[PDB]
């Protein structure tokens, strides 16, 4: 019974990039095969590219309700 | 003046009729847009010491779905109207079922007279309206959008659809021209239509406090 | 870049040339007319970049 | 005012249209001319002033301006 | 905007400016000598108007004609009000619209000296003939833009933009100009954010200081997108009373005591 | 060199036509102009004068110009100028206004 | 003069802005799809009374704005008597079925009630005939695009059924929401806020002007709402973001 | 045709039911111009 945009936003998109390459670059492991590439942040957006970010994200409502979106279930922007 | 005081009060008696209308009160489509000619052949079109005078120009009118809920319109003679004439009036209207009323005051009442006024609210309302604030229809014009006002089962119908506290919803003082021109009270919803220019309609919502 | 369709008018374009004839072929290259990333006609300015 | 002269009733004739005249307010100047369509009347009667040349339209009144 | 038949001729809208635009006796009035002239007869000053109509004083307020015929008055209305507005205690034997002079004959019938002066003063300064108050001058302007031209569907179809006389005052009255006939009471707004609140209601102001923003930010030439000139009126229209954007607007609300502090009222506010 | 001809008779009609007007302002002619007293019309005819003049003068000078110039072709681009600019610096500065 | 003119202005914009600036602070769009501020307090039910950002928005024209009665008729009505006209602009095996079929010709006479309808609605909603309109999606330039890239060729016969851009029109229509939920009071409020967008798109998108001026395939038609519709949902706006201080 | 002669008939119902309004308001305005006879 979700009512929030199908759509993520860019500053959903900005944030979970974001928290990706931080845990990449803490010795975590990818979802995705590496093609001769090191920095964490482009190992990032080719995992969402590839949507396999193991996160979900808790779109608050006014009210106090929240939603659980996944990475892998909406669409992606850019 | 004789001419324009009959012009006057034919403006005031239309603004009367329309917002009688407005409310949901039935009413002839004929005295809704009479013109003035009947309204001198009717009276005498003598207001200066003659026929036309204030208190038997008075019309009283039911509502549409409820016939047993009335509205007296009022037009006391004293200019500084006191509260021996609205008291007076009230006994008199005490008579009748009638709850809702309409006071049409030549200049502003003494301050003393509104407290008297707002005593008597829970078991007889009644309001002012200053004539010089009849002469002019003011939901016709074209700032002013179309009001509507709403029944409490759509409003509570609204507040559960946004998951949105009445308390939350914009505020409209009951003190604005149109609140009295309805007669919305406190702790009610009006719907506000405004022609967008960028989204054709838009509907908004504001609750009176 | 890409396929890109607009028209813009320039800065020294007289107005008393679309009503008359030479609309499309303009003496005074002006009309800019892009069709599929491609300049046509018209002188590029402001109006325009 | 009926029961005035004839040279009374005249001079007081004069001096109202002389009073309604001046409480007039100038035109605001202008080029005007048929070459530009407005958008918001499409009519062709119009004027126009350099300074960016501004368009104001002569029936319909559209504003606008060309650089 | 006038509604009847005045919006297309001049001759009938003069009328309608005279009416809306504040006329007193200074406007109209061009010398005023008091005389100690002790019998009503006698007539120190030569003037034959006396003893056709018939205290030891009387004001000579003589009128100018060209100012009377511009306002378009007469005596019979000046003498009315000057005798309602202070009762009946004085005597104006008004002048007939025959002579050259324009002379009246102000007395009082039942210290005293000074009396005449006083009342004379305070006549002169504010009487109001004919007009209402705050409202200065009025002009009278054809409109030259599509903004205040009128617009009606013909039945063609074409809107056709019709050309009518627009006033353009110099106060704020709104209120008793509406009222007035030959005035559309649609299309007349006020140019004023506090007066329109008093009269139409929030909503209206809320749609009037729109545009008047839309009016003072697109005079440059200049595009502001419509969506911010809506956001900020309905924020400072939220509330129901019109919020200054200044500290006594803003702090007002409900919204927190770290909040307010930073914008100003620092320590106040804590 | 036929350009300074006609801005200097444009210049000198415009004279002509201000010292006109303020003949006829001494002499009790010029009539108030509605809406406006008479030293305010007779101050906003002035003003009209010589921005017509500056405008025929401007007009002049910008018609006189070849393709090669480097000002008509920087104000046809819109890169930085305008057609006032030229209009200044070549037919006449214009009034000096202030307040 | 000038410089001292410039020197206030440099004084006193600074102050304004700052006001501006710390009044409409905490505005925002929440996910919701609603305008509130830190008390929560709806300030707006959509963000600019649509719900669209101000970056994805264009200047654009109302074709059925300002027309004149006659021409208006002879320009969204898609005459289907004329068959002459029919073989120019349709193809032989659309003629016969818009001719003998009636179901056609009554969703065509719907369609340009529709169109006066919307008409009337712009004329009422828009005094003094301004046709210059911000509006999400250049439809112009989409089917000039679509022309460009599929050949159309507008002298040749197109294949491209009425009834086809009628179905599009309603589907499309359909699928661009702006207040979700199936409620009577939903229904009603995404109506009002997609009011204009779809006056227009039917304004644009006819059965006459198609087969005149456009000419458009079925293919080139299928292209030009899928661009469409996802040009409309990267235009909405995205909740979280701030529109006081983008405002001030 | 049968279709538009449908719609002029519902048409007709409707001004019908604007005379039934019609005389339902002067019926009772019969009485309400006692009460405002007392009132006086």
């Amino acid at each position: 019974k979700r009512i929030t945009t199908p759509y993520m936003t860019k500053y959903e998109r900005a944030r979970v990039l974001g928290t990706r390459a931080l845990q990449i670059a803490m010795c975590a492991p990818v979802m995705v095969e590496l093609e001769g590439e090191t920095d964490p942040l482009l190992i990032a957006m080719k995992e969402l590219k590839a949507r396999k970010i193991p996160i979900i994200i808790r779109r608050y409502l006014p009210d106090g309700s929240y939603e659980d979106w996944g990475v892998d279930e909406l669409i992606i922007s850019d | 003046d004789d001419e324009e005081e009959t012009y006057r009060l034919w403006k005031i008696r239309k603004t009367i009729m329309q917002l009688c209308h407005d409310r949901g009160y039935l009413v002839t489509q004929d005295e809704l847009d009479q013109t003035l000619e009947e309204f001198k052949a009717q009276f005498g079109d003598k207001p200066s010491e003659g026929r036309p005078r204030r208190t038997d120009l008075t019309v009283l009118v039911a509502h549409n779905d409820d016939p047993t809920d009335q509205m007296f319109v009022f037009f006391p003679e004293e200019p500084k109207v006191g509260i021996k004439t609205i008291k007076v009036y009230c006994q008199r209207m005490q008579e009748e079922n009638i709850t809702r009323a309409l006071i049409v005051v030549q200049q502003g009442m003494t301050p003393s007279a509104k407290q008297s006024l707002v005593d008597m609210a829970p078991k007889y309302i009644l309001e002012q309206f200053l004539q010089q604030e009849l002469l002019i229809n003011i939901t016709e014009h074209e700032l002013v959008p179309e009001h509507v006002v709403m029944t409490k089962e759509e409003v509570t119908e609204l507040l559960a659809r946004y998951k949105l506290r009445e308390n939350q919803l914009p505020r409209i003082q009951a003190g604005d021209p149109v609140a009295r021109y309805f007669g919305i009270k406190r702790g009610q919803v009006v719907k506000i239509i405004r022609p967008s220019e960028t989204a054709g309609r838009y509907i908004t919502y504001r609750l009176v406090q | 870049p890409g396929h890109i369709n607009c028209i813009r008018t320039h800065s020294t374009h007289p107005d008393d040339e679309d009503s008359g004839p030479y609309k499309h072929i303009s003496p005074g290259d002006t009309k800019v007319v892009v069709e599929n990333g491609e300049l046509i006609m018209g002188i590029l300015c402001k109006k325009s970049l | 005012e009926e029961m005035a002269s004839d040279e009374l009733k005249e001079m007081r004739k004069n001096l109202t249209k002389e009073a309604i005249r001046e409480h007039q307010m100038a035109k605001t100047g202008g080029t005007q001319t048929d070459l530009f369509t407005c958008g918001k009347c499409k009519k062709k009667n119009c004027t126009y002033t350099q300074v960016t040349t501004f368009v104001v339209c002569n029936e319909c009144g559209n504003r606008w301006k060309f650089c | 905007f006038l509604l009847g038949q005045s919006a297309r001729d001049a001759e009938r809208a003069k009328d309608i400016l005279c009416r809306l635009e504040h006329t007193t006796l200074r406007k109209v009035t061009a010398n005023t000598a008091i005389y100690y002239d002790p019998n009503p007869q006698s007539t120190v000053v030569a003037e034959d108007q006396e003893w056709v109509n018939v205290s030891p004083w009387l004001l000579r307020v003589e009128l100018d004609r060209k100012h009377m015929t511009d306002r378009k008055l007469t005596m019979e209305q000046i003498a009315e009000k000057i005798n309602a507005g202070f009762g009946d205690d004085l005597n104006c034997i008004f002048n007939d619209d025959n002579a050259e002079k324009l002379v009246l004959r102000i007395r009082i019938m039942n210290d005293d000296d000074v009396f005449l002066r006083c009342i004379e003063s305070n006549m002169l300064t504010d009487m109001t003939l004919q007009g209402i108050e705050q409202i200065s001058k009025v002009y009278m302007h054809l409109p030259q833009t599509d903004n205040k031209k009128k617009i009606i569907i013909t039945e063609d179809g074409e809107f056709k933009a019709l050309q009518e006389w627009i006033l353009e005052t110099d106060g704020v009255s709104l209120m008793r100009v509406l009222s007035e006939k030959d005035v559309d009471p649609v299309r007349t707004t006020s140019n004023d954010i506090v007066e329109i609140f008093t009269v139409l209601g929030i909503e209206a102001v809320r749609k009037a200081l729109e545009r008047e923003l839309y009016h003072v930010i697109s005079f440059d030439g200049s595009y502001v997108n419509y969506r911010h000139l809506a956001l900020l009126c309905d924020t400072m229209t939220c509330r129901g009373h019109l919020m200054a954007i200044t500290r006594h607007g803003v702090n007002r609300q409900d919204t927190g005591p770290l909040m307010k502090c930073s914008f100003e009222e620092t320590v106040d506010v804590l | 060199s036929k350009t300074y001809q006609d801005i200097q008779n444009t210049i000198k009609k415009a004279k002509q036509d201000v010292i006109e007007v303020i003949e006829k302002a001494h002499n009790n002619e010029l009539e108030p102009t509605p809406g406006n007293t008479l030293r305010q019309t007779f101050e906003n005819q002035v003003n009209r004068i010589l921005n017509d003049a500056r405008d025929k003068t401007g007009s002049s000078a910008q018609k006189s110009l070849s393709e090669y110039n480097n000002f008509k072709s920087m104000v046809v681009s819109g890169a930085k100028g305008s057609k006032i600019n030229i209009s200044q610096v070549i037919a006449v500065v214009g009034q000096q206004n202030v307040e | 003069e000038g410089l001292i003119d410039t020197a206030v202005k440099t004084a006193e914009t600074g102050y304004i802005q700052r006001r501006l600036i710390k009044s409409m602070e905490s505005v925002m769009v929440k996910y919701d799809a609603t305008v509130r501020n830190s008390i929560n307090q709806v300030v707006q039910l959509r963000y600019g009374e649509d719900g669209l950002a101000g970056e994805s928005v264009e200047f654009q024209n109302l074709a059925t704005l300002k027309p004149s009665n006659k021409a208006f008729e002879k320009k969204f009505r898609f005459d289907y008597t004329n068959e002459r006209a029919l073989r120019r602009t349709l193809q032989e095996d659309l003629v016969k079925d818009v001719l003998s079929n009636a179901h056609i010709q009554n969703e065509l006479e719907r369609e340009f009630e529709r169109m006066r309808e919307d008409r009337e609605v712009l004329r009422v909603i828009f005094p003094t005939g301004d046709s210059k309109v911000v509006l999400p999606c250049n439809l112009l330039r989409m089917i000039w695009n679509a022309q460009k890239i599929f050949h159309i060729n507008p002298r040749l016969p197109s294949d491209l059924h009425p009834i086809k851009v009628v179905e599009g029109v309603k589907e499309l229509s359909k699928k661009l929401v702006i207040v979700n939920g199936d409620d009577p009071l939903s229904r009603q409020a995404q109506e009002n806020a997609t009011l204009l967008f779809n006056i227009h798109l039917r304004s644009t998108l006819c059965s006459r002007r198609m087969a005149e001026e456009f000419r458009l395939s079925g293919e080139a038609f299928d292209w030009l709402l899928g661009e469409i519709e996802s040009k409309f949902n990267q235009a909405i706006a995205h909740p979280g973001e701030m529109v006081g201080a983008l405002a001030a | 045709r049968q279709k538009l002669l449908k719609e002029q008939e519902e048409k007709r119902l409707r001004e019908k039911e604007e005379q039934k309004k019609l005389l339902e308001q002067r019926a009772q305005y019969v009485e309400k111009t006692k009460n405002i006879l007392m009132f006086t």
